[PDB]
């Protein structure tokens, strides 16, 4: 697992300038100048941003700067804007004509107003109950930042059986979404007092509740 | 224009084999070495190796040596990345990129393939089952739940494409079983109940399974 | 009983210039001047001997070397010329007595998207000697570090290909070349003109 040491997360506010480090060994970033920097937006192929330490391909804006010192290359973004939010990888050639990459750096840009999650809880339906199964669906939408905890309560008891939650997904309004599903036989569904969903965000929590018919 | 075009996505069962293709166009195929780079979902880029199109000479990263093979065919200007006896560790996107020149000069990758997703799981093709989540009764949301399907993805439209706004289609969960499930809600004004008619259309093309289910208050 | 010029000149496959082919024709009659008046050949040039009067002159054997190069390199198949084809692929002696025939093959040796079947040697540590033929695939060490048969920095695959596509300029288009070397040994007779 030999990779160029690169910070996992950096961020900064719009209009400012950030720099991402990337630290190699004698055998690559130190001896040669074949360092390059790729940008990856979620779901697409990496895009070459800098090559030969400092050179930009055609079309890459002048806001992207390259530099190298000792064993440490670094990429600088000036005048940070919204769409610079992405993964950034350093890479370099080695003295044994091999290619190596960096761990990657997720860059977010600050300044969004912070939104509280909007959760809706749905109980199992008739057609599903008639198939001998039941699922509670907790849908959390339109929140920022994209990090929430979720907890299910039968009666007011903890549940460790049959809950599965999504990792936060970024929606097309640059806000986040998540889902969780609790699976039960109908017999357990109508056994307990009520089923409910506590989503913790901000540190605060928000609760939704549903009861059998 | 230089174009690197890769094969379409592949879903395979553990123990099987896969051969990603990458066809180059718009430049002298023998002039540049090719890099193969894999990326597991949510993870970083991993150099798999390089191949010289004219000599076929290869060099593999130590992580992928032995169980991966790179080949090429210059008759069709294509490079091939083959991994056989898949494990579920190998679920990843595989990229080809054009690298340095024949004399090792332009040592970077400017042109990448679009990427080939290879999904290896022991599940097998199963169409979903969709259920209506009845509206609530400040406004009210109705939903469609697409339970237990494989593989991804499914397309969920609301009201025959005629309902564009207020829809939140959420990304799927992957349960321990090996099947996905998903939910799509529309928020409609409070006491809008039986105003319109509200059908969600679900399609899951690998199964060959599309179904239109209507959501309505019950009892 | 005259020598198969028809399928040395009209042969379907031609060789790459690094692995140029040679056909030794002997014991036949030959008529050369239905060929000297080209119409088909963009180059027909002769050295020591001259195209005239040669259906009346004789030798002991005929060697026909055939290959394919790009237009801008046909000027290199002549005595005393330099360049990577003359230095690393096919070299004629200063004392050459013979001829050089070349014609455009773009309509059959090119291909849309590139014909990569024709190769040429681009790296070698020293120039070729006259009529020497090198088909080594050894990795070329262009630096101080040895290569050990694996390509890398300053270690190159010595061959490269032309990639003939029909949309190129005539200087980069495929030209088929046949060189005829005439045998003067103090010994018997062989191929003669009418
Ligand atoms: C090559 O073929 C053409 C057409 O068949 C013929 O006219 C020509 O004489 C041939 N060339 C030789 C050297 O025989
Ligand atoms: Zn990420």
């Amino acid at each position: 697992s030999y990779v160029l040491t690169q910070p996992a997360s950096v961020s900064g506010s719009p209009g400012q300038s950030i720099t991402i480090s990337c630290t190699g060994t004698s055998s690559d970033v130190g001896v040669y100048n074949y360092v390059s920097w790729y940008q990856q937006h979620p779901g697409k192929a990496p895009k070459l941003m800098i090559y030969d330490v400092s050179n930009r391909p055609s079309g890459v804006s002048n806001r992207f700067s390259g530099s190298k010192s000792g064993n440490t290359a670094s990429l600088t973004i000036s005048g940070l804007q919204a769409e610079d939010e992405a993964d950034y990888y350093c890479s370099s050639y080695t003295s044994s004509s091999t290619l190596v990459f960096g761990g990657g750096t997720k860059l977010t840009v600050l300044g969004q107003p912070k939104a509280a999650p909007s959760v809706t809880l749905f109980p199992p339906s008739s057609e599903e109950l008639q198939a001998n199964k039941a699922t509670l669906v907790c849908l959390i939408s339109d929140f920022y930042p994209g990090a929430v905890t979720v907890a299910w309560k039968a009666d007011s008891s903890p549940v460790k059986a049959g809950v599965e939650t999504t990792t936060p997904s970024k929606q097309s309004n640059n806000k986040y979404a998540a889902s969780s599903y609790l699976s039960l036989t109908p017999e357990q569904w109508k056994s307990h007092r009520s089923y409910s969903c506590q989503v913790t965000h901000e540190g605060s929590t928000v609760e939704k509740t549903v009861a059998p018919t | 224009e230089v174009q690197l075009v890769q094969s379409g996505a592949e879903v395979k069962k553990p123990g099987a084999s896969v051969k990603v293709s990458c066809k180059a166009s718009g430049y002298t195929f023998t002039g540049y070495y090719f890099h193969w780079v894999r990326q597991a979902p949510g993870q970083g880029l991993e150099w798999m190796g390089w191949i010289n199109p004219i000599s076929g000479g290869t060099k593999y990263a130590q992580k992928f040596q032995g169980w991966v093979t790179m080949t090429r065919a210059t008759s069709i200007s294509t490079v091939y990345m083959e991994v056989s006896r898949l494990r579920s560790d190998d679920t990843a996107v595989y990229y080809c990129a054009r690298g340095h020149t024949y004399n090792w000069n332009y040592a970077y990758c400017d042109y990448w393939g679009q990427g080939t997703l290879v999904t290896v799981s022991s599940a097998s093709t199963k169409g979903p089952s969709v259920f209506p989540l009845a509206p609530s009764s400040g406004t009210a949301a109705l939903g469609c739940l697409v339970k237990d399907y494989f593989p991804e993805p499914v397309t969920v439209s609301w009201n025959s494409g005629a309902l564009t706004s207020g829809v939140h289609t959420f990304p799927a969960v992957l349960q321990s079983s090996g099947l996905y499930s998903l939910s799509s809600v529309v928020t409609v004004p409070s006491s809008s109940l039986g105003t319109q008619t509200y059908i969600c259309n679900v399609n899951h093309k690998p199964s060959n399974t599309k179904v239109d289910k209507k959501v309505e208050p019950k009892s | 009983n005259l020598c198969p010029f028809g399928e040395v000149f009209n042969a379907t496959r031609f060789a790459s210039v690094y692995a140029w082919n040679r056909k030794r024709i002997s014991n036949c009659v030959a008529d050369y001047s239905v060929l000297y008046n080209s119409a088909s050949f963009s180059t027909f040039k002769c050295y020591g001997v001259s195209p005239t009067k040669l259906n009346d002159l004789c030798f002991t054997n005929v060697y026909a070397d055939s290959f394919v190069i790009r237009g801008d390199e046909v000027r290199q198949i002549a005595p005393g010329q330099t360049g990577k084809i003359a230095d690393y692929n096919y070299k004629l002696p200063d004392d050459f007595t013979g001829c050089v025939i070349a014609w455009n093959s773009n309509n059959l040796d090119s291909k849309v998207g590139g014909n990569y079947n024709y190769l040429y040697r681009l790296f070698r540590k020293s120039n070729l000697k006259p009529f020497e033929r090198d088909i080594s695939t050894e990795i070329y060490q262009a630096g101080s570090t040895p290569c050990n048969g694996v390509e890398g920095f300053n270690c190159y695959f010595p061959l490269q290909s032309y990639g003939f596509q029909p949309t190129n300029g005539v200087g980069y288009q495929p030209y088929r070349v046949v060189v005829l070397s005439f045998e003067l040994l103090h010994a018997p007779a062989t191929v003669c003109g009418p």
